[PDB]
């Protein structure tokens, strides 16, 4: 047994985050109470790595949810699963976030983080072998983006030698107006490049072009991007979740993915939004990327490809060889074989064939190039720094995560120019 | 003078079979030991800096005070 | 006596430990549960098959293995599976968390947490050994475990049974059934650390082979289990000469004298026919002439290389079942005039031939066809060092820009480790170079 432990945080956290687990739940063979009724065994052969095993036969997620409001919190049990949870996991500020970092990181955060670390620790010493945490949160607003980012900070500090994997969801002034936004998403990030091992970006801006454009959804709701969400995360998982060629873990897929340590921001990819070859097409395809950056503006450092579904692994062979011959210069030549492949038999419900798709690309500069211009609109102007220079702050950690994003960027730049000879 | 001899080929055989047990052992605690330095020494710096991250939460939080 | 105890390190090493252990199994006779009813030596004896099976006094045949691996995926399958009563439990040595891919973690980070429990069991086959021969060690060179722990324990070794002999099944990688995009590093990591350790190492490419069970047993998209039914038949041919008795056999060891130049040149290129499926073996008896000629086809070899643009420094046919002298060296003959087999000025040009009469076997369900004669051929050539070559272009691409190599800092190794290492790479592949070149 390899025991991820989940943590969703804030509003846009607990959501994505819900919908998760009744999707895996679903593809387990796992109903709210938490007893299988399901057709085959692979899907408990590796169920331990999401679930704690209740005598009684019960399966309990090994979640941990969070807020800094109340309200996000009573919808979980409500909705569906609401009651599959562990009632002691739930842990809830009452004075709220108000879409503020300061008070997600510094202040209000703080004083209900050693309360999260706490069941943290709980779930964490049941583990037999410790994977490590997924967070899924928002960089957007208020608790999942500053809270989320100082639990980052304080559990690392407790397992610095655990891996650290977040879902963190990028603000798009297309779907959200708070005008902080561009302010809290930069100040995350700035923790995001020092204490994440692997962070796939969910862009907001990406999940509704693509509801808009392909789903052509003249009005997209947060339920009807959660629903991209919920594909891409059980897709990033497919390997985790369920017996394999190879014995994917949260640090295999970190060693093989992140040939720089900060250079740790996955792109993925869904489709269809059909054949072997017309998913691989799709898959590589800028219209199913989930964040809202164009592939062949950059370079692939590293790429993995999740085929699910029950189609020759012959063809899937030849396909995936065919997109890297008629695309080569797109992937960094001086990282051999650096594109990986698995193919799992079950489909998510719902779909004969999916693919899913994690890459490596320089081109998530593109991501946060955009953040970091709506940042220094702000920054340059002084705008709302008295929301945060209030709650304690100095102007100085407003230029140092300015300066930090935007070195992440200039060393993507850094290899997308390298070059073999 | 023959028997001189046979008796210092094998006391090299011996000599040589004894000096590479001797280093390979000695190759491998010199690694072992350089090996818990460096990773503890990473493991270290990871704290160090994750803590003073503390010591600036706590110098951020007694600023807000400075404003009541 | 002559003893062989076989370490399986990982999941290759462990897969194909199984793959050759239910071999040797079908050859002998022995069942699953352990019995032997042509052993009427019960509890022991010192028959040509007890160089690689002890006896219990109930009976059981017991492999003189040990398998380690740093997670418990793999070898809980052993433990469970057809053969699971074949071992005693204290044989098969499982972890929780394995290597990750990472050389570190494998020699240093998780492997030192095993080691000690590793080396006592293998003390343990070896105080049941009247006169122990050396050891048999499988291993990929592309997994953590593979690399890491292998070396780790091939220092170790060095150390608790000095100059005793140490050969290595070596799983050398192959972009179709990789695992990890830094197993170069790994590879190379282990190559030099284990270099001073080994005394003969047969090197498997898994892309030979791939493309042999694609192109002569017709499997489409071959599995590990499709490439270890082959390995097996390579691995038994070579230790065929251990486990079996014969007139015209000839031991391993005395092939080692002619395949080792030089301590460093050890690596012999293996070479298997026929390799056939079962509707084409149908009607068509491949004679002794015919397989011999096989090896000297490079599509055959266990490594893709060129012998014909290198030279010979040794050439070894190893033949099993319904083989003579006399066509042996008629089939020789022809090939040597009308093949291209040079050998370096330095060493003689015969061929050394064992035979062994046991015909091969084959696998309940195999896509092998179970033939009447098979043969390995064993040659020391510098061809070999073109696999050394690709693999030390593939670590060079990424060590000039450091990709990955904050994953083994941060587990506790020093880029010096990585040039070192790379710096014996380089010196091997001119060692293979030099042996070539005429003398004066
Ligand atoms: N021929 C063959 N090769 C295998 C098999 N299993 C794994 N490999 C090869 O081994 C290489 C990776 O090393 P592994 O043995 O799988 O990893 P490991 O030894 O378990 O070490 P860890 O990284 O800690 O898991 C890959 O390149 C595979 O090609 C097998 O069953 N047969
Ligand atoms: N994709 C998606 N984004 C969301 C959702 N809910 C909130 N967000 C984003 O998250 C940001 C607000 O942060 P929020 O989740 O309210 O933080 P919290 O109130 O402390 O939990 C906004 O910019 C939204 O765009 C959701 O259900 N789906
Ligand atoms: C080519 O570079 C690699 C990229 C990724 C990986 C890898 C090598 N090798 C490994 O063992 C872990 N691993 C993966 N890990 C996870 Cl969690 N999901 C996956 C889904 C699809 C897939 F192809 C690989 C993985
Ligand atoms: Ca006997
Ligand atoms: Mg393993």
């Amino acid at each position: 047994m390899r025991e991820i432990v989940h943590i969703q945080a804030g509003q846009c956290g607990n959501q994505i985050g819900a919908k998760f687990w009744e999707v895996i739940s679903d593809e387990h063979g796992i109903d709210p109470t938490g007893s299988y009724h399901g057709d085959s065994d692979l899907q408990l052969e590796r169920i331990n790595v999401y679930y704690n095993e209740a005598t009684g036969n019960k399966y309990v997620p090994r979640a941990i949810l969070v807020d800094l409001e109340p309200g996000t919190m009573d919808s979980v049990r409500s909705g569906p699963f609401g009651q599959i949870f562990r009632p002691d996991n739930f842990v809830f500020g009452q004075s709220g976030a108000g879409n503020n970092w300061a008070k997600g990181h510094y202040t209000e955060g703080a004083e209900l983080v050693d309360s999260v670390l706490d069941v943290v620790r709980k779930e964490s010493e049941s583990c037999d072998c410790l994977q490590g945490f997924q967070l899924t949160h928002s960089l957007g607003g208020g608790t999942g983006s500053g809270m989320g980012t100082l639990l980052i900070s304080k559990i690392r500090e407790e397992y610095p030698d655990r891996i650290m994997n977040t879902f963190s969801v990028m603000p798009s002034p297309k779907v959200s107006d708070t005008v902080v936004e561009p302010y809290n998403a930069t100040l995350s990030v700035h923790q995001l490049v020092e204490n994440t091992d692997e962070t796939y970006c969910i862009d907001n801006e990406a999940l509704y072009d693509i509801c808009f454009r392909t789903l052509k959804l003249t009005t997209p709701t947060y339920g009807d991007l959660n629903h991209l969400v919920s594909a891409t995360m059980s897709g990033v998982t497919t390997c985790l979740r369920f017996p394999g060629q190879l014995n994917a873990d949260l640090r295999k897929l970190a060693v093989n993915m992140v040939p720089f340590p900060r250079l740790h921001f996955f792109m993925p990819g869904f489709a269809p939004l059909l054949t072997v070859p017309e998913l691989t097409q799709q898959m590589f395809d800028s219209k199913n990327m989930m964040a809202a950056c164009d592939p062949r503006h950059g370079r692939y450092l590293t790429v993995a490809a999740i085929f699910r579904g029950r189609m020759s692994m012959k063809e899937v062979d030849e396909q995936m060889l065919n997109v890297q011959n008629k695309n080569s210069s797109y992937f960094v030549e001086w990282i051999p074989n650096n594109v990986k492949t698995a193919v799992c038999d079950i489909p998510p419900r719902g779909l004969k064939m999916s693919a899913t798709f994690i890459g490596n690309s320089t081109a998530i500069q593109e991501l946060f190039k955009r953040i970091s211009e709506q940042f220094t609109a702000m920054f340059r102007r002084k705008a709302f720094l008295h929301w945060y220079t209030g709650e304690g702050m100095d102007e100085m950690e407003f230029t140092e995560a300015e300066s930090n994003m935007n070195d992440l960027v200039s060393e993507y730049q850094q290899y997308q120019d390298a070059t073999a000879d | 003078e023959k028997r001189e001899h046979e008796r210092e080929v094998i006391q090299k055989a011996i000599e040589e079979n004894n000096n590479f047990i001797k280093m390979a052992k000695e190759k491998l605690a010199q690694k072992m030991e350089s090996n818990k330095e460096n990773r503890e020494a990473h493991l270290a710096a990871m704290l160090e800096r994750l803590q003073e991250k503390d010591k600036h939460a706590e110098e951020v939080r007694k600023n807000k005070e400075l404003k009541e | 006596m002559r003893e062989c105890i076989s370490i399986h390190v990982g999941q290759a090493g462990v897969q194909i430990g199984n793959a050759c252990w239910e071999l040797y199994c079908l050859e002998h006779g022995i069942q699953p549960d352990g019995q032997m009813p042509s052993d009427k030596t019960i509890g022991g004896g010192d028959d040509s098959f007890n160089t690689f099976f002890s006896e219990t006094g109930a009976g059981k045949h017991v492999p003189r293995a040990v398998f380690v691996d740093l997670e418990p995926t793999v070898i809980d399958e052993v433990r469970t599976g057809t053969y699971r009563q074949l071992f005693h439990p204290e044989q098969l040595i499982t972890g929780k968390e394995d290597a990750a891919n990472n050389y570190a973690r494998g020699h240093y980070t998780i492997g030192k947490e095993i080691i000690d429990l590793v080396l006592d069991r293998i003390r343990k086959l070896a105080d049941q050994c009247t006169g122990l021969q050396g050891f048999l060690v499988f291993h990929s060179f592309g997994g953590g475990t593979g690399s890491g722990f292998t070396s780790l324990l091939m220092e170790r070794l060095s150390v608790d049974y000095g100059k005793k002999s140490k050969l290595e099944f070596s799983i050398y990688p192959a972009p179709q059934v990789s695992t990890a995009v830094v197993e170069p590093y790994n590879s190379i990591l282990t190559t030099h650390t284990t270099l001073e350790h080994s005394d003969c190492a047969f090197m498997v490419d898994n892309e030979a082979i791939y493309d042999i069970c694609r192109r002569n047993l017709d499997i489409e998209r071959p599995t590990y289990t499709n490439l270890n039914r082959l390995i097996s038949q390579i691995v038994s041919s070579i230790t065929a000469s251990l486990r079996f008795d014969g007139a015209l056999n000839v031991d391993l060891t005395e092939f080692q004298t002619n395949l080792v130049p030089y301590p460093r040149i050890h690596f012999p290129l293996a070479t298997y026919a026929p390799v056939i499926s079962a509707e084409k073996a149908y009607h068509e008896q491949l004679s002794v002439a015919e397989i011999t000629n096989a090896c000297f086809e490079p599509a055959n070899q266990m490594v893709k290389c060129d012998p014909r643009h290198g030279k010979y420094m040794a050439c070894c046919l190893l033949y099993r079942g319904d083989v003579v002298p006399k066509d042996v060296n008629a089939a020789i003959a022809t090939i040597k005039t009308k093949r291209s087999i040079q050998f370096v000025d330095w060493c003689p040009t015969g061929f050394k031939v064992g035979i062994n009469y046991q015909p091969p076997t084959v696998v309940p369900g195999g896509d092998l066809a179970k033939v009447q004669r098979a043969v390995c051929m064993l040659s020391n050539t510098t061809a070999i060092a073109e696999a050394w070559a690709r693999l030390d272009h593939k670590f060079d691409l990424m060590y000039a820009k450091r990709a990955f190599v904050h994953w083994y800092v941060g587990e506790g190794m020093e880029e010096g480790e990585f040039s070192e290492a790379r710096e014996d790479m380089a010196a091997l592949e001119k060692d293979y170079e030099e042996v070539g070149v005429d003398s004066v």
